[PDB]
């Protein structure tokens, strides 16, 4: 997933 | 041509004069130069140099063993030594007053009567060897021994030769010398000889003392520990962690881990001031340079070696590659040497590193054996270094050059878990970490440590606090700075020439060319991570960072922009949800903004206009900022995934990234509006934009399909950059020269591709965390001017912001509750469509600072807002503190609940350490798990590790050399006992590796064998673009795509070729470039009567529409909403032109601007010029017309009303040399009546016409001015004279012209008689040649 952990 | 030997042979030149004999005559040896080495060179006996890193390579180099002596870490004695005995187990040497005596005096015990041999102590054959000295008995009966400087000769025992006793460990401590007694021993000057062996302090310095820390405070004591003196306590739950002085100057310097600061002081105690506090975070070590003044840092959260002065003043960083985990640090100034530890790297290798004090010439002085390196201490007079092993657990010592490695200490019940080591004179006082205690050791060889000062924490880093231990030297930087500009650095003495120094300049400038004149810095690499935010040179040649790391205690930064004509960076942080700015050097830390910010997760920064952008993933919008005040707006509010946004000031465009499903890039103009996508076709997840300034392209990143593309500013001309090796998931971008600048989360790293192709894939950084955005600081991009900060006025005349416009142009804005006025340039408070807000709800606390924080936050002994503005004036009434926090009873102060008793003397009445209960009670931990005296349990298989787990050494007590570990625990055999979850793991947990070597692997289902067999890594890694293991196992065989075809579930565009997802596939996107993949095939989707279908697909509740929320992810239900209730000829112009009276349309730029432009006025009537407003883009007059903005400050008042000259600022004309018109304008006093007018001002002085009184005819007089302007251009429209004889009150209004010539009609305009029907058509609208007039040609 292309999320700003 | 080459060297001929007086012997008749022919040698080469490179290997004459090389120490080697050549031709037996050795002609090319007796002359010689064979001059001393430098400081990377080791030199060998025979003189011959070689460089530093040949030295114990394995390689006789020297050809005299010198450079491979002794590298092995004393396995064991070389025939033992003279007057001593060898025990055959384990090569332990003792002398014979303990052979026989009755006692096992080594591990073996040997050396007495055993049941298992027969052998017995006592004279014996010794009577027929007829030894040289004397005999004496050994377990095989008698044997011989010899005198000092007395060893027995090859394989015969009864003769015994001379020996060099100089060569015995310890046998001086300082000095000896052989030519004498068969030795002797000698001493340093400042110290005095004791007895025959040992050397000790003369009397004649003040005194001695150790300082080291308890693990809270700094203490200080004499040699034998009778007395000792609390130095400096700790504030504010403080630790002392690393230790150094500067004997001349009586100072004491002390870094600080848990306050992230460092301190210095006097050794009485007083004037304790702060050095550092900024970017220093994790300060686990500390060094004095103390002939050139300086203080070497060590920083393990950014892990780099500093250098500042002793004052805090002047930093650089000097070591920055491949650093790892530096622990310790050591310096000898007088040489020029600088020691460094590390137990691990970016490569997995563990060392222990020496370097110049520059930082140059690094190199490996040990590495075999070294487990866990930590801090380090040097024996200034011996040349030697010592370095204690927390893992291997041992004090070793080898000399500058790493060469003759000797072990002092060795043993997990001698030195469990040693941190810090200091030398004085013949002792190393080392903390451990297990017993608790700082330690007194012998520094030659120890059977047990006496202890000096027993703690209840972890002791830390030691020293030694002498004058000896400074010894003095002179300053090559003395002289005058050394002739460096700003800081001058110590290296070696055989350095820059023999001149002992380098220079170096601070953060913020490079060096010049000549090395010795600073210039401020133009470019480097900007670059943000969880941890830091760095900026890093883009030659990767060298590795030191350009700009002081920015970092927190609570850290992830994601955004980052510069400022460069400030040297000024701005960051993010998502852990506050603050906007952060600060120098390059580190100063002046301000906040932008901290108030309604949710995951911002891009930042950039029109250089121009001075306004910040920001995107907020949680808000789901973009916000534009003014930096000279504060004013915020939302200028795009109704997005999905919005993700990084670059903006172009010269061209006014702004670009930003969404990554929902129907991913897109979008364009619009900087004001926020003409929103439209540019690149919807064949996208995924689209993480970084960036611009190519030299050739205005737009790059952006795909991640989805790891791919880099690039395409104009219009989003045509697109095309594909090439496949990039190991390129997973891509997130930032940057765009500099002939680079492209990318990170991967899945590398975790920065890799450098060329921009025009796929490019040689340079890693720049590695192992770099959590990666963020990429940026190039570069100070000549930020030049230019658009009309928005032209001279001559300020800001475009907008208040508050104005946003550039593409076609050069500017429209003005104005913060959220503001509307324009009718000048479309000011704006006016707009309370009724934008009511005030508050900064917080009723339920959350306003801070002082812009931050919002929930209501029972306050006062709860932590600092939430980043301001102290919720714990402040805490405890008193209407101010009570949380429930969760602990309130001292007096004073009013708040403190955190976790430091209620918890042995800290928190509150400031100490009510936080008073009547809380001791009751341990029966309670039990369970049977499996040890407990401790402090009442902590851990399992039984952590017991005799010498890792100090119950945090008060229970777990390590009473430990003990018997070998006897518990039946889980492996035992390594002479180190420690360790528990099984660390036999075959892939690391050497003992020293020898005995619980790692010949084991095997294995595996689950779950993952997967390198071919090899070297490691075991997890089946995900399988088959993913990346080469995990070492011979590359993974990624060999993956499922290879059918040349030309796709996968099985992968539909294929028939316009280009590539491959998406089937899923992709009639789901009512075209995602193919031609929209092959929503053919007339694909099934309609149908929604439910009771559901909308929205505009996408979608089946959304018609209860929702217009409910306050997008839920479509489309504008569709949201869109719509009017549900909100009150609670003559036939012939027309185009749709751009404005229409007159009389016919002629006219474009609408034309409308309302003082050109009369349909004849009647009509574009010009009062009446159509009452309502008419202006375009956003163009000036509005104080009289009501509409003049393009570039006619403003023009010298010419085009506007009538002269209010676009009100106003300007114009420069002063050098009045000396030029001439300053009436109109302002700028002149050369020579173009002063030249021929023809320059100014034209209101004035018309420039051209009077001086020198002349009259001109001829032709070129006809002028009537005020003698310019010679011809009567051809009469009544033309413009004072060609510039003083009315062209528009002429007295010609072309009295007759038509003279007799040679005819006014024309459109324009007014007199023309002679030979242009008069000539054939060519001479008006403007060709009244001079109608079919009327005839002629022929
Ligand atoms: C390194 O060099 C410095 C400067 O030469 C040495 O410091 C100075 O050493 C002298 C002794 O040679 C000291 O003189 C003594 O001072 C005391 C106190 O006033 C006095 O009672 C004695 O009679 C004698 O005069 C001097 O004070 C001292 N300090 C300075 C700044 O001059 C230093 O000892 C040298 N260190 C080493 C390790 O060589
Ligand atoms: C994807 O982007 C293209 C532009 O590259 C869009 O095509 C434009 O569509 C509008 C109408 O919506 C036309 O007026 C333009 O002439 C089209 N091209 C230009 C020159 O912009 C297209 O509509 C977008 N598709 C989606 C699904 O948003
Ligand atoms: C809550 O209690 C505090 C402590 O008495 C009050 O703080 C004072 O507030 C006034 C007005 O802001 C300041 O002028 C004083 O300097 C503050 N401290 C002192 C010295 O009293 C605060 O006013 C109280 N708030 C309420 C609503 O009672
Ligand atoms: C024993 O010592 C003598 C000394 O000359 C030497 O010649 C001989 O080689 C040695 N033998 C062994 C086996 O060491
Ligand atoms: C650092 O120290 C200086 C001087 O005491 C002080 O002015 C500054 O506020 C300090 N900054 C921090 C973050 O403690
Ligand atoms: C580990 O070892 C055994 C053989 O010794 C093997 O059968 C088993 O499947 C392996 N299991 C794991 C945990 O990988
Ligand atoms: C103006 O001209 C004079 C004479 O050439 C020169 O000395 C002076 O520096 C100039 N000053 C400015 C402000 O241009
Ligand atoms: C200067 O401007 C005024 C209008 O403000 C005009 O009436 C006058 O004629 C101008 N001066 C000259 C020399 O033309
Ligand atoms: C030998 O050469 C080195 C440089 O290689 C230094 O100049 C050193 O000072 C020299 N030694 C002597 C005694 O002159
Ligand atoms: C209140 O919120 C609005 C947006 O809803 C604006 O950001 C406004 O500036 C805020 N007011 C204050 C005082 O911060
Ligand atoms: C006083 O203020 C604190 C602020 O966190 C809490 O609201 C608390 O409940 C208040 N009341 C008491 C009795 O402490
Ligand atoms: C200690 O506590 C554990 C956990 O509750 C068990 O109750 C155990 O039986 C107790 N041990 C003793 C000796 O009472
Ligand atoms: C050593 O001590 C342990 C303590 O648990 C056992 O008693 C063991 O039997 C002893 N002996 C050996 C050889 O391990
Ligand atoms: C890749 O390897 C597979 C193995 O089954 C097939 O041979 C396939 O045709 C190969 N394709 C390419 C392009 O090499
Ligand atoms: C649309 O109609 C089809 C049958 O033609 C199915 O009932 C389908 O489930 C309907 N759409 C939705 C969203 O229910
Ligand atoms: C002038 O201003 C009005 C609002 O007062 C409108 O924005 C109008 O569109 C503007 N004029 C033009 C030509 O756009
Ligand atoms: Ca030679
Ligand atoms: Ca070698
Ligand atoms: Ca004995
Ligand atoms: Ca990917
Ligand atoms: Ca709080
Ligand atoms: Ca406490
Ligand atoms: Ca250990
Ligand atoms: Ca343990
Ligand atoms: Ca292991
Ligand atoms: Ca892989
Ligand atoms: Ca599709
Ligand atoms: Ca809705
Ligand atoms: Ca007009
Ligand atoms: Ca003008
Ligand atoms: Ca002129
Ligand atoms: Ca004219
Ligand atoms: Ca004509």
């Amino acid at each position: 997933x292309n999320x700003x952990x | 041509k080459e060297f001929e030997c007086g012997s008749g042979e022919c040698i080469l030149r490179a290997y004459v004069c090389d120490h080697d004999n050549d031709c037996e005559d050795n002609s090319d040896e007796r002359n010689c130069n064979y001059d001393t080495c430098g400081g990377h060179q080791f030199t060998c006996s025979n003189g011959q140099c070689i460089n530093q890193n040949w030295v114990c390579d394995g390689d006789d180099d020297c050809q005299d063993s010198g450079d491979e002596d002794g590298c092995e870490s004393n396995q064991s004695h070389h025939r033992c030594y003279p007057r001593e005995w060898a025990c055959p187990g384990s090569g332990r040497c003792i002398s014979i007053d303990k052979v026989c005596d009755g006692v096992p005096d080594c591990p073996e015990g040997d050396d007495e009567n055993n049941v298992t041999s027969g052998r017995t102590c006592g004279m014996g054959v010794c009577s027929v060897l007829n030894c040289e000295y004397q005999c004496h008995q050994t377990p095989f009966g008698g044997e011989c021994f010899c005198p000092p400087g007395h060893i027995i000769n090859s394989n015969d025992s009864r003769t015994c030769i001379d020996f060099d006793d100089c060569q015995i460990w310890g046998i001086c401590d300082q000095k000896c010398e052989n030519r004498q007694g068969r030795h002797q021993c000698l001493c340093e000057e400042g110290y005095i000889l004791e007895r025959g062996q040992h050397c000790k302090s003369s009397d004649s310095f003040s005194a001695a003392s150790v300082i080291f820390s308890n693990g809270r405070d700094l203490l200080v004591g004499d040699l034998h520990g009778r007395n000792f003196r609390i130095l400096a306590e700790s504030k504010n739950r403080g630790m002392v962690m690393g230790v150094d002085f500067h004997y001349q100057k009586h100072r004491v310097f002390w870094t600080d881990p848990m306050q992230e600061k460092v301190f210095s002081t006097d050794i009485n105690g007083l004037n304790t001031q702060e050095i550092l506090n900024v970017s220093v975070d994790t300060p686990e070590n500390l060094a004095v340079d103390w002939i050139n003044n300086k203080l070497y840092l060590v920083e393990t959260k950014v892990n780099r070696i500093d250098v500042v002065n002793l004052e805090g003043n002047q930093r650089v960083t000097l070591i920055t590659e491949n650093l790892g985990h530096p622990r310790g640090i050591a310096l000898d100034p007088t040489v020029g040497y600088l020691f460094f530890s590390d137990w691990g790297s970016l490569s997995g290798q563990p060392k222990v590193e020496r370097a110049f004090m520059d930082g140059s010439n690094r190199k490996d002085l040990v590495t075999t054996k070294v487990g866990w390196p930590a801090g380090i201490t040097l024996d200034l007079v011996s040349k030697r270094v010592y370095w204690v092993d927390s893992r291997y657990d041992y004090i070793e010592t080898v000399t500058y050059d790493g060469i003759q490695r000797k072990t002092v200490a060795r043993g997990g019940s001698l030195v469990p878990h040693p941190f810090g080591i200091s030398l004085f004179e013949e002792h190393v006082f080392f903390t451990d970490w297990t017993k608790m205690a700082v330690m007194k050791a012998s520094k030659f060889t120890e059977t047990n440590p006496q202890v000096y000062h027993q703690s209840s924490l972890r002791p830390h880093g030691v020293t030694v606090y002498h004058a000896l231990r400074q010894p003095n030297a002179t300053n090559p930087c003395g002289s005058n700075n050394g002739g460096c500009a700003q800081v001058c650095v110590l290296s070696h003495r055989t350095d820059n020439g023999g001149l002992g120094y380098r220079c170096k300049c601070e953060f913020g400038f490079e060096l010049d060319d000549d090395e010795h004149r600073c210039v401020a810095v133009k470019n480097f690499l900007l670059f943000s991570s969880k941890t830091a935010v760095r900026g890093i040179p883009f030659t990767l040649s060298t590795q030191e960072d350009v700009m002081v790391p920015v970092t927190g205690s609570p850290s992830f930064f994601v955004g980052i922009d510069f400022d460069a004509q400030h040297s000024t960076v701005f960051y993010s942080d998502l852990s506050k949800d603050i906007i952060y700015k600060q120098k390059i050097d580190g100063t002046g830390k301000e906040v932008i903004t901290a108030n309604r910010l949710e995951s911002v997760e891009c930042l950039t920064f029109d250089w121009i206009s001075r306004n910040l952008y920001w995107t907020d993933g949680g808000l789901k919008s973009v916000t534009v900022l003014r930096l000279a005040d504060k004013s915020r707006r939302q200028i795009i509010s109704n997005l999905n995934n919005p993700r990084s946004i670059v903006v172009h000031p010269t061209a006014g465009y702004m670009f930003l990234s969404d990554w929902f499903r129907p991913a897109k890039i979008m364009r619009a103009w900087s004001d926020g509006s003409h929103l439209m996508p540019i690149v919807n076709t064949s996208l995924g997840w689209p993480n970084g934009l960036a611009i190519d300034w030299s050739a205005s392209r737009l790059y952006w990143v795909d991640a989805f399909f790891d791919k880099i593309e690039h395409s104009t500013l219009d989003g045509l001309d697109r095309k594909r950059l090439g496949h990039v090796d190991q390129m997973t998931h891509p997130f930032g971008l940057t765009v500099f020269k002939d680079n492209v600048f990318i990170t991967d989360w899945r590398l975790g790293a920065i890799i450098r591709v060329r921009k025009s192709d796929g490019g040689d894939m340079t890693v720049i950084r590695r192992g770099i965390s959590s990666v963020m955005h990429v940026k190039a600081y570069d100070a000549d991009l930020q030049t230019g001017s658009n009309y928005c900060s032209q001279t001559t006025h300020a800001n475009g005349d907008c208040s508050h912001f104005c946003f550039p416009v593409p076609n050069f142009q500017r429209v003005c804005g104005c913060p959220y509750g503001m509307k324009l006025q009718r000048d479309q340039m000011t704006c006016e408070g707009d309370p009724a469509r934008e009511p005030p807000t508050q900064q917080c709800g009723s339920l959350s606390f306003p801070c002082n600072n812009g931050k919002c924080v929930p209501s029972f936050f306050r006062c709860d002994g932590v600092d939430d807002c980043h301001d102290n503005s919720d714990e402040h004036q805490c405890g008193v009434f209407n101010n009570t503190c949380s429930p969760s926090a602990f309130a001292c009873v007096r004073g009013g102060q708040c403190i955190p609940g976790q430091w209620h008793c918890d042995r800290q003397n928190d509150c400031l009445d100490g009510s936080d350490e008073q009547n809380c209960p001791t009751h341990a009670t029966s309670s039990t931990c369970p049977s499996t798990s040890f407990t401790c005296d402090n009442h902590v349990c851990i399992p039984k298989d952590w017991v005799c590790d010498t890792d100090n787990d119950c945090s008060d050494g229970s777990d390590e007590k009473n430990c003990q050399a018997s070998g006897t570990c518990q039946p889980t625990q492996f035992r390594c055999p002479d180190h420690r006992c360790i528990s099984p979850l660390y036999v075959c793991d892939g690391d050497k947990d003992c020293a020898d590796g005995s619980d790692e070597a010949g084991c095997v692997l294995n595996c689950t289902s779950a993952q997967f064998k390198c071919a090899d067999g070297s490691s075991c890594i997890n089946s995900r890694y399988r088959c993913d673009g990346v080469y995990d293991c070492r011979d590359n196992s993974d990624e060999a065989g993956c499922p290879t795509r059918p040349p030309g075809m796709c996968h099985l579930d992968e539909f294929q565009c028939q316009g280009d070729g590539t491959c998406i997802p089937n899923t992709w596939e009639c789901d009512g996107h075209p995602d193919c470039i031609h929209g092959s993949d929503e053919h007339t095939g694909c099934v309609p989707k149908t929604c439910s009567p009771t559901h909308f279908l929205c505009d996408n697909g979608n089946c959304i509740y018609k209860a929702w529409i217009c409910d306050g929320d997008n839920d479509c992810r489309d504008m569709s239900d949201e869109k719509d909403c009017p549900t909100q209730p009150f609670h003559d000829t036939g012939t027309r112009c185009n749709q751009l032109q404005f229409t007159c009276l009389n016919g002629h349309c006219i474009n609408q730029d034309w409308k309302c601007d003082n050109d009369n432009d349909c004849g009647d006025g009509s574009d010009e009537l009062p009446t159509v010029c009452a309502f008419h407003t202006c375009r956003s883009t163009a000036f509005t007059c104080g009289n009501g017309r509409c003049v393009p903005y570039h006619y403003r400050c023009d010298y010419y008042n085009d506007c009538g009303d002269n209010s676009d000259e009100a106003g300007c600022l114009f420069r002063n004309c050098n009045s000396t040399t030029e001439f300053t018109c009436s109109n302002g304008r700028c002149i050369p006093l020579s173009y002063v009546c030249n021929g023809i007018n320059n100014c034209h001002d209101n004035d018309t002085s420039d051209e009077k016409n001086c020198p002349p009184h009259t001109c001829p005819p032709d070129f006809t007089k002028c009537q005020t001015t003698n310019i010679c302007v011809p009567r051809a251009f009469l009544c033309d429209g413009d004072n060609d004279c510039g003083d009315g004889s062209d528009e002429n009150p007295i010609y072309c209004a009295s007759h038509t012209c003279r007799s040679n010539e005819f006014q024309c009609l459109s324009p007014q305009r007199c023309i002679p008689s030979y242009w008069f029907c000539d054939g060519e058509a001479d008006c403007a609208d060709g009244s001079d040649e109608p079919d009327t007039c005839g002629h022929s040609v």
